[PDB]
RNA sequence: AGGUCUGUGAUGCCCUCAGACGCCCUGGGCCGCACGCGCGCUACACUGGCGGGGCCAGCCGGCGCCCGCGAGGACGCGCGGAGCCCCCGCCGUGGCCGGGACCGCGGGCUGGAACGCCCCCGCGCACCAGGAAUGUCUUGUAGGCGCCCGCCCCCACCGCG
């Protein structure tokens, strides 16, 4: 239902205030109609997901896609970050690889040094690039001529 | 509290637990509906009733301070028609069930009338997350 | 036979209103909630002179039957010509319009 | 005929005074009420293109009520422009 | 063309039907369907006893197919 | 259910109102068979009848069988709705009643002979073998 | 005194519309006239038949208007409607670019 | 000499002009069916059908209470989004719980007026992957899944998106 550029979801107004001030980074990922936000203070480590534990997201056969850029690393770093996720967009799959995308973006920054910045970028983008850098491919429109994007209405020459 | 147990196990453990207190007490009707036109048949399980109250419970305690319509949780219950030659068409469920559901809950002071529709009260949210921690373990 | 379990014998000067709560949908609502019209009206006293006192022709393709019409002799508009009719009580809570044909039937 | 009606058994079943249903559309014709009884006594909507007498392919969007033919002609003016 | 019952008359439900199996270590309510000749419930039915059992436990359970293995061998 | 090895009194091959029913497929569906009996109005009968309907239809008794036999002729007299019946009304009796296999074939019948003496259009129609309802037959349906 | 008024401006074009709003900041330089709302545009759209008699292959015009406005409710009773007029007349005269001034 | 004089206060020349081809009113017809084919829609099933549950889109967008199985109905105010899919069970290769054409009672809506459209019970046609022939397509593409606008008193298997 959300469009995903309303103000309030990228400024998180939702959260109550004196709780909002204690975020300090802010980190951004999408692929295809969905954006999705991430906030993130030092803490003795736990995910959220649209309030929801990382762990219980329904795709299922999926998790291991939404907690790769954890198991790349080390838990080291991740034990002492904590993150509340925000999603909306169009698409299960969609919300998923945007939530990678945050929390790899995310986890990038808090870092704080750049040599160690520049080294955790390499080891990332060695796997599986899109995980830092977006998705720029996007749906297509359609022409009259036909009833499909390229696809064409059958002809009878005769 | 609910929001880190999956509603699987939740509405089914709830829905027992309804049973046997007795909050909930299925009408005469339950016994020929086939909720919603868009269906063709009728309910296999003989306990449907206090299962969809248990996911309309859930349903009413996530949406917190705002409100919900009869109507509107019928929207959350619909399906497609098939079997007409024709391209299948969205349909919404039945709402007279869910309004005796809401009025059972109602009688019974968990569900607080608002300006449009009802929301949660605080009772009611109490027993919710009292059940939730009781059965986390 | 019977209508509905009614009586026939007595069908003869029985009040319209009494039937329609016996009948379907379209009469119950048109005769009660939408009502009628003048000319309906003015045919069904033009008959209940005749009967009091030649076939009433009549463009009327729509005119809901009364059961005191039983035994009647009208004539109907096909879009041509003028076709005869006779009010039966089986035929009772029905139209004009199934009993004159527009068409005709096909033939090789 | 101004002194005669039927039986009052039958007119219970005059129809409903209430207004009715059946409009005509116009555009911007005082409403007010021999050949003047029946010169068209019939009821119905005309909506028409409001530049051609046609009542044939109007738009009603946006309350335009205008041809599509006679649409092209007079767009660049109305500020409807075509690009994309 | 073939016509399987739906439920043993005697006998054949502990002879052979939980015994074939026995002899056997994966199994599936299929393959028992087309190997004992048989309807395809009756091995859900049969499976669910002999997992109560206890020699026969699970490997993989889903909705669509629930492979079985035989634990006491 | 619960059911593997099969009762004693194991009918294989039921019988009712001149159709037979095989003892070896789910109550509820296999009861359809009968002309006039459906999938709703056998779920509804079976529970007022007090009857499982997930057991085969090989395990019921006489006792049950008989007791469904009952609500399936009187059923108004026993709490299911007026909306349910297939005959939802009746020309003559102006009652409603639940009509079945022995006397349905007499239910389209005698309806075409009320036609045909009234010179109704309907009637017409299903005489020289043309559609009734508003179908178009220029190119639909050729034979 | 104070009204609580409210400024609406609509237009097509989106050339005048930006320029005209910078001309009433301006003029709201001191009454502290501030910022505007810009509603998401209302593309209104009609597709029609490009041959009159309907010959040859399908093709369609793809003719749209948009409406973009702006809204300076900055103002309110801020501003007294003795200068309301004085807002209304230093603006500059644009042939079309509607305007209305409510409370 | 492609189509359009039947889009127009765009028009030459012909035909009609007081028993009217003018304008208007009541009806009927444009849908009528032994048959030939053109664009489409639904299927022929286990990579599936039914029931319960969880859940996310965009062009954009209106809701509460109470009756009614449902479609719908009486009130009162400004408030708000789905199919595929995933999970648990039943069915078990049988033209069967695949398929929903056709037909019989009935309950409602629009309209002055149902021949129009919805919902309920019942019956349950062909169809077992389709010959000669032939059409379209290279990334968010084909394909599958659904959702809004157009003409519209009611109705979308159509068209634009
Ligand atoms: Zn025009």
């Amino acid at each position: 239902m959300a469009k995903g550029n309303r103000r309030d979801l990228l400024e998180r107004n939702d959260i109550e205030v004196r709780e909002r001030d204690k975020y300090t980074v802010h980190t951004l990922g999408k692929k295809k109609n969905s954006v999705a936000v991430a906030f993130v203070k030092a803490g003795k480590g736990d995910i959220l997901v649209n309030n929801v534990p990382l762990a219980l997201v329904r795709p299922e056969i999926l998790r291991t896609k939404v907690s790769e850029p954890i198991m790349i690393l080390g838990e080291s770093l991740f034990k002492g970050l904590d993150m509340n996720i925000k999603v909306a967009g169009g698409g299960h799959v969609s919300q998923i690889y945007a939530v990678r995308q945050a929390i790899s973006r995310g986890v990038l920054a808090s870092v704080k040094d750049e040599a160690a910045r520049s080294e955790l970028r390499a080891k990332l983008v060695s796997y599986d690039r899109q995980l830092v850098v977006s998705d720029p491919r996007r749906c297509e429109a359609k022409k009259f001529g036909g009833r499909g994007a390229r696809a064409r209405r059958q002809k009878s020459y005769r | 509290s609910v929001t880190r147990v999956p509603a699987d196990v939740f509405i089914n453990s709830f829905a027992a637990h309804l049973k046997n207190r007795g909050i909930i007490k299925c009408p005469a009707f339950t016994d020929y509906v086939k909720t919603g036109v868009s269906r063709q048949y009728a309910p296999r399980d003989a306990d449907w009733f206090y299962i969809k109250a248990a996911s309309v419970i859930r349903h009413f305690y996530i949406s917190g301070s705002h409100s919900i319509g009869v109507a509107g949780l019928a929207r959350k219950y619909s399906s497609l028609q098939k079997g007409k030659t024709t391209p299948h068409h969205t349909k919404r469920a039945s709402c007279k069930v869910i309004r005796s559901i809401v009025s059972q809950f109602l009688g019974q002071k968990l569900l607080i009338a608002g300006e449009r529709g009802r929301h949660i009260s605080p009772n009611g949210r109490k027993m919710v997350e009292d059940f939730a921690e009781g059965l986390q373990k | 036979p019977n209508f509905r379990g009614v009586e026939v014998e007595k069908l003869a000067t029985m009040k319209i209103t009494d039937i329609l709560p016996k009948l379907n949908a379209r009469c119950r609502r048109r005769i009660g909630k939408h009502g009628l019209s003048m000319k309906h009206l003015r045919f069904v006293n033009k008959l209940r002179l005749r009967r009091a006192a030649k076939i009433v022709r009549t463009h009327l393709r729509d005119m809901i039957i009364f059961p005191e019409m039983i035994g009647m002799t009208v004539s109907v508009y096909n879009g041509r010509q003028f076709i005869p009719v006779e009010i039966k009580p089986p035929m009772v809570g029905r139209a004009l319009r199934e009993y004159s044909m527009s068409y005709k039937i096909v033939s090789h | 005929r101004n002194l005669g009606s039927c039986g009052a058994e039958d007119l219970d079943s005059r129809v409903h005074p209430s207004t009715i249903f059946w409009p005509t559309e116009a555009d911007n014709a005082s409403g007010v009420p021999m050949r003047e009884t029946e010169f068209c006594t019939h009821i119905a909507h005309k909506r028409e293109c409001r530049i051609c007498g046609n009542y044939n392919s109007v738009y009603r969007k946006y309350g335009l009520f205008i041809c599509r033919r006679c649409f092209k002609e007079n767009a660049g003016k109305i500020g409807f422009v075509k690009l994309h | 063309k073939v016509d399987y019952p739906t439920l043993f008359a005697d006998e054949a439900a502990m002879n052979e039907a939980l015994k074939f199996i026995k002899n056997s270590k994966c199994i599936t309510h299929t393959q028992i369907c087309e190997r004992l000749r048989v309807s395809v419930a009756l091995a859900k039915r049969v499976m669910r006893q002999l997992v109560k059992s206890g020699d026969f436990a699970i490997v993989s359970k889903s909705s669509r197919m629930t492979i079985f293995k035989n634990m006491t061998k | 259910m619960t059911t593997i090895v099969q009762p004693n009194d194991y009918r294989d091959l039921l019988r009712m109102f001149n159709t037979n029913i095989q003892g070896k497929v789910v109550l509820e569906c296999a009861l359809v068979g009968i002309k006039g009996i459906g999938r709703r109005f056998a779920n509804v009968a079976l529970k007022k009848a007090n009857i499982d309907v997930h057991k085969r239809a090989g395990e019921l008794t006489a006792a049950e069988e008989d007791a469904l036999m009952k609500v399936l002729e009187d059923p108004l007299s026993h709490g299911i709705p007026a909306w349910m019946l297939n005959r939802n009304n009746d020309f003559e009796s102006g009652k409603d009643m639940h009509i079945l296999v022995n006397t349905i074939a007499s239910t389209h019948r005698a309806d075409l002979e009320r036609l045909r003496k009234t010179r109704c259009e309907r009637g017409v129609r299903h005489h020289h073998n043309l559609k009734v309802r508003g179908q178009h037959t220029k190119s639909t349906g050729r034979r | 005194m104070h009204q609580k008024y409210t400024i609406i401006v609509v237009g097509k074009d989106l050339k005048l519309v930006e320029r005209y709003v910078k001309s009433i900041v301006k003029e709201g330089r001191a009454f502290g006239i501030s910022g505007p709302c810009r509603a998401p545009v209302r593309r209104l759209t009609i597709t029609t038949r490009k041959s009159p008699c309907g010959e040859g292959t399908n093709t369609w015009h793809r003719f749209e208007l948009r409406m973009y406005k702006r809204t300076f409710w900055v103002t309110c009773g801020g501003n007294d409607i003795s200068t309301i007029l004085s807002k209304t007349v230093v603006i500059p005269g644009i042939q079309v670019t509607v305007e209305v001034e409510e409370p």
